[PDB]
């Protein structure tokens, strides 16, 4: 039975082809010494005696070595399979360089023995499991956000809009805002506390200077929250200020355009005819996408830059945060798909270069 | 990617109209005397095969989409109609049509009218 993978900056998302769902959640991290390692859990419960690292770093596998042992976990004590029993398909950042694409197969079948394994595009899932071939998506996680354009089943590389912003910042703004109030959140214990408050609270303001005019006005906007220690504050303005960071970069002090901006950019940056079903198709994904009124801010903003005729549509499933998981279990499930496999017979024959020709 | 499937095999030999059903991430034809009536809980797959005059043939894949039809079956709809185009030469051209809010030519095959009716195959999952 297929095994699907879809390997997050921030988390990592894994289960079994054919579940509405993934069995195995949780974060990608590796802790070594300052058994001999630790993933997930285990590494930030004991963080004190561990030095914890990220082998992905902005949707991209930098460590290697590291990323060995998230694997490792994932098939042993997370899934508890075996790997070489069961065909593995992975999912990949779009501009995946070559080079990875390769190292990832390689590994799979020479320090795992899979028997098959396969590489797709984690947006192009995202966009498959909204019931779609055609359309833009906006899968933005805890490590970057794209802007991958989509027409009938394939990615447009060109058109690839990639911007270093996602919740990881959005969580490191939230404490510099609500520390100048006048707590205090500083320390690892203290963020973890602050990214639990990103994900209960925070929505996306549908017009920004309105509810910052409704903030100093009227206390109706205020919300209290239950620290662990007991302690209650109250978080006003900074529910909105938060995720508005999204739609105007500059507040953590960037250059980069908004994602808004960026989604228009993209689609401007395609063929005219193709332009129509990219407006009226802009499936979201990813877990930094999970703001209440998102959907809303978005479908306003785009609609105002776009002609005044144009059919907008935004697309925010509630299942977004595994949208590009879910994709892929269908995928994997497919009667079709028993032949766009990457055998290991292939892989003998070809080596690591077959990656390129079969998955695109 | 090249597909084994039967159903494939026989893919647009001739022209005429062709329609499957999505059952448990699988394309199942449709008995040919019941084309039009459609179960609002499931999703299908429709191909149209037109004779060009200069002997080729035209395509057109239509991946219909029930209202109470489950997420596999959707998915499972759009990731056919990719590969079916695929599999016939990236040439024909991909239609999404909702329940309700069809195309004037995916209406316009249906000669008798097209029918919906309650119901529908489970999902996968
Ligand atoms: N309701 C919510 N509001 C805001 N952020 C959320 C919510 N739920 C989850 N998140 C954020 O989503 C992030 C994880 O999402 P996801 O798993 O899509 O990221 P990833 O795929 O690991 O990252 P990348 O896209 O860089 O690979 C977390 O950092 C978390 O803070
Ligand atoms: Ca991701
Ligand atoms: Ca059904």
């Amino acid at each position: 039975t297929a095994l699907v993978c879809d390997n997050g900056s921030g988390l990592v998302k894994a289960g079994f082809a054919g579940d509405d769902a993934p069995r195995a959640v949780f974060p990608s991290i590796v802790g070594r010494p300052r058994k001999d390692s630790y993933v997930g859990d285990e590494a930030q419960s004991k963080r004190g005696i561990l030095t914890l690292k990220y082998p992905i770093e902005h949707g991209i596998i930098t460590n290697w070595d590291d990323m060995e042992k998230i694997w490792h976990h994932t098939f042993y004590n997370e899934l508890r399979v075996a790997p070489e029993e069961h065909p593995t398909l992975l999912t990949e950042a779009p501009l995946n360089p070559k080079a990875n694409r390769e190292k990832m197969t390689q590994i799979m079948f020479e320090t795992f023995n899979v028997p098959a394994m396969y590489v797709a595009i984690q947006a192009v899932l995202s966009l498959y499991a909204s019931g779609r071939t055609t359309g833009i998506v906006l899968d933005s996680g805890d490590g970057v956000t794209h802007n991958v354009p989509i027409y009938e089943g394939y990615a447009l590389p060109h058109a690839i809009m990639r911007l270093d912003l996602a919740g990881r910042d959005l969580t490191d703004y939230l404490m510099k805002i609500l520390t100048e109030r006048g707590y205090s959140f500083v320390t690892t214990a203290e963020r973890e506390i602050v990214r639990d408050i990103k994900e209960k609270l925070c929505y996306v303001a549908l017009d920004f200077e309105n509810e910052m005019a409704t903030a100093a006005s009227s206390s109706s906007l205020e919300k209290s929250y239950e620290l662990p220690d007991g302690q209650v504050i109250t978080i006003g303005n900074e529910r909105f200020r938060c995720p508005e960071t999204l739609f105007q970069p500059s507040f953590i002090g960037m250059e980069s355009a908004g994602i808004h901006e960026t989604t228009y950019n993209s689609i401007m940056k395609c063929d005219i005819d193709i332009r129509k079903d990219l407006y009226a198709n802009n499936v979201m994904s990813g877990g930094t996408t999970m703001y209440p009124g998102i959907a809303d801010r978005m479908q306003k903003e785009i609609t105002a830059l776009a002609p005044s005729t144009m059919k907008i549509k935004i697309i925010a499933p509630p299942e977004r945060k595994y949208s590009v998981w879910i994709g892929g279990s269908i995928l994997a499930s497919l009667s079709t798909f028993q032949q766009m496999w990457i055998t290991k017979q292939e892989y003998d024959e070809a080596g690591p270069s077959i990656v390129h020709r079969k998955c695109f | 990617m090249v597909v084994e499937h039967p159903e494939f095999l026989k893919a647009g030999k001739e022209p005429g109209l062709q329609i499957w059903r999505v059952e448990k991430f699988d394309l199942v034809p449709v008995p040919t005397n019941l084309y039009g009536d459609f179960f609002t809980g499931d999703a299908y797959v429709i191909l149209k095969t037109v004779q060009l005059r200069n002997g080729n043939l035209q395509y057109d894949l239509h991946y219909w989409l029930g209202n109470e039809c489950s997420q596999d079956e959707s998915g499972a709809a759009a990731i056919f109609t990719v590969q079916l185009d695929d599999y016939l030469n990236g040439r024909a051209v991909q239609h999404r049509e909702v329940q309700g809010f069809e195309s004037a030519t995916f209406l316009g095959y249906f000669k008798s009218g097209l029918k919906y009716k309650k119901g529908g195959v489970a999902s996968g999952f």
